[PDB]
């Protein structure tokens, strides 16, 4: 969503926002076999999460897109 | 025969008779009525759900 | 009453129009706009008075503006400008 | 020992209900009903009080826990709709029968026995209901009432005012 | 009711605008017009337009992605899994009902359901196999019987919607003439009747007849009980005439 | 597209026929008479054994939902579809279908209620309407009818008993009609009700013989099949007035001292329910004309006594209304 | 017409008269052998008298072309019953019919 | 001692064989097993109530049985055929073949011998419900009625308020159903049927000769029939429009039946009634809308102007103005003749006399002035000349609210009324015998000036 031409036209934020549900370490691993408002650091496993529809944005088998004809 | 005396019972019966002699039933029908006697072999003693709850 | 549109059996351009309806109309879809505010950071601010914003029609998908004529039509993304689409509160009726 | 043993004989019997789910039942059925004056919501309204009868908090912390878990509006909305249903004293009826009560006392005594012995969160959640989307304050929703009732009493009065003596259906209709 | 409001220069001064947000729980109301109304008007005329003899992809004719947009939507007007606890269902039943509700005052009767019938187009799904791409005619069951039982329902769904099948009967009519869907007919029938039996007080010998033809071809639907002995009766509950 | 399946094994027989070949002139003979039911219908027939459809789940859908739409035409009053369904389902296929042990649950419970629906939906709906008036006529059979038979405060029996109440009456026709509705829905036709009365005894004396084993053999599939249609024909029977004294006793002979002790699931409850519903009518029937005995002689005795000291009212003198009127 | 036909006769000179309320205890069937009434099973015999136009004719006619005793295989047309009417829900337009009477009495 | 004894006896608690089965049982089934399907635990506790509660059953019984002597047990039995017959068809909605069996079961109801004799029955068993709820089920909404046969509107009116001669409180029964009225506020007649509605006939007759009902009246009840009688505020143009006029031609009559309505209830047997007068008079001055043909300010209010306009619309020609001369005795002619003699039938019946109980000195002197504000009434006089029961209406507005050199403008009742009565009563072909009581009902109204 081109925002950068604001004045001509009018963007959409309702669906480019995000939300942070969750972020932990990469140690941070249990593969099934909360803390309250945490901060962000670099390097951390984050989570997104669309606002208003609720995909989490995530790690899924997306295999289609063929524009570069390798890249996902 | 005629319709007049059932009107007369009518009123008769919430003075002279509807009383205590059968308003005494809202303890005991309680008291009765939420016990739970069982044996599911899970319980405490008894009370698996007792009718009042339901 | 609640700022209306007549309904969809005219979908062109008679959408465009306004009208008022303090009955049902005050729950249902027509009857919902939207606070597309031009300051993309803090945009889920508190808002407080003297703020612009651009309106838009959620159900059609046209932002409100106000014509040369003193009159009210909804507008799409490509006419929509900050001359015409910028709106804002005042709290009392002073203009100031 | 006469009065003790009255107190927790009547505990006992308020424990065989609202151990069962009795006082989220009475918040169900008044929030059920959106402001419909009725025997229906009559007689919650005397199970509420018969099990509430002295202050206990018990009852008190789970209608309040209810609400706050469930932050339904319709028993504010239901509260603030019965009071504007309530009836006063109709003096041209009065009038014309010269040739709804019980139920408002009832209202107001369970309105008050959940702010016995001053629950101060109950008094707080009747003025805001902070937790949820919309709100109700219920006390200014009883104060118009008592103004409903002095303008109306005031009216019988000033009917009553010039003449002599009062008669056996006026006196009524005061007390 | 209709004061039509135009911006004065000052005009009057008693005009003031009190507000309403839309709810914690009217963020579903919020929701819905967004993902699902307008988006949804949006992809159904791209496609009805192009099923009018129209050059492909020159407007929006992406069936990879209608086909996905109404299975989201049968997603969306789902039952409530019935398994469940009761207030979980009952809050479902309520938020499907605002849903089913919140679509027809933008126009079920008029525009929507309207939209599903207009997007019934169809000569054949075999002649039109080698006409455009190579699909025209693939999913008309899905569209056909799943929304037009969220129609059904919805008309269920608030007990004084009797409004656009049983009202224009001849939309009824539309379905009886082609008969591939007689899963959602019953829908209507056993619903109206406890409301309030429209549809059934135009229907006449000339549909029965037709319905009995269906009827050789047929092993008895297993809700034949809905169809006809609701054509009948309403289940215990009749209306004499 | 179906095939003419050339594998198809399904039910054989259970009881064949008794015959006997004798001698002295090979004598053969055989005095036991039997009778199956067929299939063959004008829009899709198969002919085989209605028992062999247990086997298959395709057409015991059909018959079922085809016994709905039987009961659902003649339903709330309806006469002429009645007479008409009536060279359909002749009486002999219902009593076998009833009397029969091996059939499947659906079909019973349907055949069951199309009996119901079109001999005993219009008599009962009606006094079950009429049943909470109480209206009663003043005769001399009313005044022996008291509260009691004996001195001794007995509990009674609430079947039992003279009633004397203006309950509505029962009138019948023959299928091949005249006047096929005016007043006539005993059955559409006659059925014959004493038959029926005995047999459902009997199966219910059968039944809770065959439920207390807790056995693997209901009579179709399940006990709920077994009792439900069973009791309901029962009650049905029972809101009518047919069941004698005789009856009644045997009939609290099998619950009193049994039944409700046994092991049931829910529906049959909520049958039961109902039967001691019906009961405790018949019992509050019983007290208000047992009321009425008494204010009979009560009101003439307290009227004479204002006959005693005769005291009067306006102008025309010893009028009606010193006894009871206030006008 | 009414083709009578024999099974079992009598007397063969019993016959009818006005007034006579025939005591019968037929079994109808129809073409293709598909049954449509009875009375042997409901155990209740017909009662009809002649000229009183209570049944339909074919009937009328198969008891003065009968004696008593008389087992019977009657068969009527449309013509004399219900015709290209028929009669609602059980009877089709334009049917031929079949009757096994057997005639007891007369009172 | 007797009653004493039964007392004991029906209050035993008696049959407790059958009571210690069900009361243990019940609670037995629900302490085994948490049992679904809530229709079965509805009825196990209904029971366990109903066995404890003998009295309940006993008290909602009591007001349903009567009882007859042997001679009656015929008719009545008839009556309870016809009744279920109906209530087989009450819920279950009105129908084309339904219709027939209706109408037949309310005439064999009507032609029967039972309440004459009996006073409380077709109350107990609840008939007015029945007939009222198929009432509603045949109208539903507005816009249709499409059985246009409600002979219902016969039953209740002319016999079942008019049967409350052997008592009264038939009819208190139909009061409270005039709170279905309000919402059931209704427009169609079964009658001559123009527009009259006829179901107001239930409300005229549920409030035709009773002090305390008419005083249980309230004022919203009466502001939406002042409302309607404003929507009548419309042009005459056609000779019957209807709304459209479609092919037949006759007279419109849509006001007249809300005044007849309100003359019942305020004037009730003898001396109005000034609690519903007042604000009736009130009501109707906030929206005068009777509006005539042409007068100053409203369109008419004006009574001489209006009645020689239309008479021109009525004499020569039919009740239409533009229709070929036909028109006699058709009580558009009326509905602006009849309109007004009904509105001051109504203002007349509402104020009271000089030297009356209120001798003009306890607030009727506002309502006495407003009337008298409308002098027309002083020129009434003309009207009286120029049907003959319009004035008997004006009459009665100089009577209720009106020394002698007022009499002596007149120097009679009329003397055309009193010459025709007097020259009537000669048998004759034409112009003798429809005023058998035309003209020979004047005594009534004239004799009272008397004085």
């Amino acid at each position: 969503e081109s925002t950068s031409n604001s004045k001509n036209v009018p963007p959409d934020l309702s669906i480019c926002t995000f939300v942070l549900e969750q972020s932990l370490s990469v140690r941070a691993l249990q593969e099934m076999l909360g803390g309250g408002h945490r901060t962000l650091l670099y390097g951390h496993a984050i989570l997104l999460r669309h606002s208003y529809s609720g995909m989490y944005l995530c790690c899924l088998s997306t295999s289609r897109s063929s524009t570069d004809k390798l890249a996902f | 025969r005629h319709r007049a005396v059932n009107l007369f019972l009518q009123g008769y019966e919430k003075s002279w008779i509807e009383t205590e002699e059968h308003y005494f039933e809202d303890k005991l029908i309680e008291d009765l009525a939420k016990p739970g006697a069982e044996l599911p072999e899970e319980d405490e003693a008894m009370k698996r759900v007792d009718p009042l709850h339901q | 009453e609640c700022l209306t549109v007549p309904s969809g059996e005219h979908g062109e351009e008679q959408r465009r129009t306004v009208h008022y309806e303090g009955g049902a109309v005050s729950v249902h879809a027509r009857s919902l706009w939207r606070l597309e505010t031009l300051r993309v950071a803090w945009s889920g601010s508190h808002i407080r008075w003297g703020q612009p914003f651009r309106l838009r029609h959620v159900t059609t998908g046209k932002y409100l503006s106000l014509m040369e004529d003193k009159n009210l039509l909804l507008m799409d993304k490509e006419k929509a400008d900050v001359k015409s689409t910028a709106f804002a509160f005042r709290s009392s009726k002073e203009k100031l | 020992e006469e009065k003790e043993m009255e107190k927790q004989k009547l505990l006992y019997q308020q424990a065989r209900l609202h151990d069962r789910g009795a006082a989220e039942m009475v918040l169900q059925t008044i929030s059920a009903s959106k402001g419909e004056t009725g025997p229906m919501v009559a007689a919650t309204l005397k199970l509420g009080i018969a099990i509430l009868n002295g202050g206990n908090s018990t009852v008190q912390q789970k209608m309040l826990d209810y609400l706050k878990e469930k932050k339904d509006v319709g028993f504010f909305q239901s509260l603030a709709g019965l009071m504007q249903s309530c009836s006063v004293l109709d003096l041209n009826a009065f009038e014309r029968q010269n040739k709804d009560d019980e139920f408002t006392c009832d209202l107001f005594r369970f309105l008050q026995l959940l702010c016995e012995g001053h629950n101060s969160d109950f008094q707080n959640y009747l003025r805001t209901q902070t937790g949820n989307n919309t709100t109700v304050n219920i006390i200014i929703s009883t104060v118009d009432y008592l103004l409903r009732v002095q303008e109306s009493i005031s009216d019988f009065y000033w009917y009553y005012s010039g003449k002599d003596i009062i008669d056996e259906q006026g006196q009524r209709n005061f007390s | 009711i209709q004061r039509k409001a135009i911006m004065h220069h000052e005009g009057h001064m008693d005009d003031g605008l009190n507000l309403s947000r839309s709810q914690h729980e009217e963020s579903r109301t919020a929701r819905v017009i967004r993902s699902t109304v307008f988006l949804f008007n949006r992809f159904i005329r791209g496609l009805d337009a192009l099923s009018k003899k129209v050059k492909l992809p020159t407007i929006d004719l992406p069936i990879e992605s209608v086909s996905l947009s109404l299975q989201d939507l049968i997603g969306y007007f789902h039952p409530p899994d019935e398994h469940l606890e009761h207030e979980d269902k009952q809050n479902r039943l309520r938020a499907l009902k605002n849903r089913q509700n919140l679509f027809q005052e933008e126009g079920m009767i008029n525009l929507v359901l309207e939209c599903i019938d207009r997007l019934h187009v169809y000569s054949s799904a075999a002649h039109f196999a080698d006409v455009a791409g190579r699909e025209a005619g693939e999913s008309w069951k899905s569209i056909l019987n799943s929304l037009y039982e969220l129609l059904a329902a919805l008309i269920r769904g608030n007990r004084k919607n009797c409004a656009q099948f049983s009202g224009s009967l001849d939309w009824l009519i539309s379905r009886l003439e082609r008969l591939e869907a007689s899963s959602g007919i019953l829908e209507v029938l056993h619903c109206v009747l406890v409301e309030s039996p429209e549809a059934l007080n135009i229907i006449k010998e000339g549909h029965i007849k037709s319905i009995i033809s269906l009827l050789d071809k047929h092993g008895r639907n297993h809700k034949v009980l809905d169809v006809l002995c609701s054509l009948c009766v309403c289940h215990g509950v009749a209306v004499r005439s | 597209s179906h095939v003419l399946w050339s594998r198809m094994p399904n039910q054989f027989l259970k009881v064949d026929v008794s015959r006997i070949s004798e001698r002295q002139g090979w004598l053969v003979q055989c005095l036991d008479p039997l009778q199956f039911m067929s299939l063959h219908i004008p829009e899709e027939n198969r002919s085989v054994d209605i028992l062999e459809l247990t086997e298959q789940e395709e057409l015991l859908q059909f018959h079922y939902h085809t016994l709905r739409l039987y009961s659902a035409v003649c339903a709330l009053g309806n006469h002429r579809v009645a007479h008409a369904l009536c060279s359909h389902v002749d009486e002999p296929q219902l009593l076998y279908a009833i009397e029969n042990k091996y059939m499947p649950g659906l079909l019973r419970a349907g055949y069951y209620d199309l009996l119901i629906d079109i001999h005993l939906s219009s008599y009962a709906t009606a006094r079950l309407m009429m049943n909470n008036e109480f209206i009663v006529p003043m005769t001399e059979e009313t005044k022996s009818i008291t509260l009691f038979p004996d001195e001794n405060k007995k509990h009674g029996l609430p079947g039992i008993g003279l009633s004397t109440s203006l309950r509505p009456r029962m009138r019948f026709s023959s299928p091949s009609f005249v006047s096929i509705s005016n007043d006539c829905y005993q059955y559409s036709p006659e059925f014959p009700l004493d038959i029926l009365k005995a047999k459902t005894i009997q199966m219910l004396t059968e039944a809770v013989k065959e439920g207390s084993l807790h056995a693997r053999d209901p009579v179709g599939g399940t006990t709920e099949f077994l009792f439900v249609p069973l009791i309901k024909l029962f009650y049905t029977l029972l809101i009518m007035g047919i069941f004698h004294n005789e009856d009644l006793k045997h009939i609290l002979q099998l619950i009193e001292p049994g039944l409700l002790q046994m092991k049931l699931p829910e529906p049959v409850k909520l049958q039961m329910c109902l039967l001691l519903q019906y009961l405790c009518d018949c019992q509050v029937r019983h007290r208000i004309e047992a009321i009425v005995a008494f204010s009979d002689d009560f009101v003439a005795k307290l009227q004479d006594n204002q006959r005693f000291r005769y005291n009067e009212v306006m102008q025309a003198l010893n009028m009606s209304a010193a006894l009871t009127a206030r006008k | 017409g009414v083709e009578i036909e024999t099974i079992s006769p009598g007397d063969g000179r019993t016959f009818p008269k006005k007034g006579q309320t025939c005591v019968v205890h037929y079994t109808g069937m129809l073409q293709n052998g598909k049954k449509f009434d009875s009375s042997r099973d409901r155990n209740k015999p017909f009662k009809f008298r002649i000229g009183k136009q209570e049944v339909i004719k074919g009937f009328e006619e198969g008891a003065a072309q009968m004696s008593l005793g008389q087992r019977a295989k009657l068969t009527c047309t449309p013509d004399v019953a219900y015709g290209a009417t028929g009669h609602p829900g059980v009877i089709p337009p334009n049917a031929t019919l079949i009757f096994d009477v057997e005639l007891l009495n007369l009172e | 001692g007797r009653l004493l004894s039964l007392v004991e006896k029906v209050t035993y608690l008696k049959k407790s064989s059958l009571q210690q089965l069900i009361s243990e049982t019940m609670v037995r089934w629900a302490q085994e097993s948490v049992i679904e399907d809530p229709e079965l635990v509805r009825a196990m506790f209904v029971l366990l109530h109903r066995q404890y509660d003998g009295i309940g059953g006993l008290v909602r019984a009591l007001p349903k049985t009567y009882t007859i002597n042997g001679v009656s047990v015929e008719d009545t039995i008839n009556l309870l055929a016809s009744l279920g017959q109906i209530r087989s068809l009450l819920s279950v909605r009105m129908g084309k073949e339904e219709e027939k069996l209706m109408i037949r079961g309310l005439g064999d109801i009507m032609n029967n011998k039972v309440f004459y004799q009996h006073p409380n029955l077709m109350r107990a068993l609840g008939m007015h419900e029945t007939v009222m709820e198929v009432m509603v089920n045949v109208l539903g909404g507005g816009e249709s009625k499409e059985i246009t046969f409600p002979k219902m509107v016969a039953n209740c009116c002319r016999f079942l308020c008019y049967f409350c001669r052997i008592s009264r409180q038939n009819q208190k029964a139909m009061f409270d159903h005039l709170s279905y009225l309000l919402e059931n506020s209704s427009v169609g007649l079964a009658s001559p049927a123009m527009r009259g509605s006829t179901p107001l006939d239930v409300a005229a007759a549920s409030v035709m000769d009773n002090n305390e009902l008419a005083l249980a009246l309230r004022e919203p009840d009466l502001e939406k029939v002042v409302r309607y009688l404003a929507g009548c505020g419309l042009q005459s143009c056609q000779m019957l429009v209807s709304k459209g006029y479609p092919d037949i031609g006759w007279n419109p009559v849509e006001g007249e039946r809300y005044l007849d309505f309100l003359r019942f209830a305020v004037f009730c047997n003898g001396e109005s009634v000034e609690e519903n007068a007042n604000v009736v008079v009130r009501l109707l001055i906030r929206r005068p809308e009777c509006f005539g043909p042409a007068l100053r300010g409203e369109g008419g209010n004006g009574l001489l102007a209006a009645m020689e306009e239309a008479i021109k619309i009525a004499e020569d020609p039919s009740r239409d103005g533009p229709s070929p001369t036909s028109g006699s005795s058709k009580t558009m002619g009326n509905a602006i003749m009849t309109f007004y003699a009904a509105l001051i039938d109504l203002l007349g019946r509402c104020a009271p006399e000089m030297h009356l109980i209120h001798a003009g000195k306890g607030e009727a002197i506002r309502i006495r002035s407003i009337l008298r504000s409308l002098g027309d009434l002083v020129g009434v006089i003309s009207i009286a000349f120029q049907c003959p029961d319009h004035k008997a209406a004006m009459v009665l507005f100089l009577d209720r609210v009106y020394v002698q050199d007022f009499l002596l403008h007149l120097l009679e009742v009329g003397f055309l009324p009193d010459l025709r009565a007097a020259a009537s009563l000669d048998t004759a072909a034409l112009s003798a015998t429809d005023m058998a009581l035309a003209l020979n009902r004047y005594l009534c109204t004239a004799v009272l000036p008397l004085l």
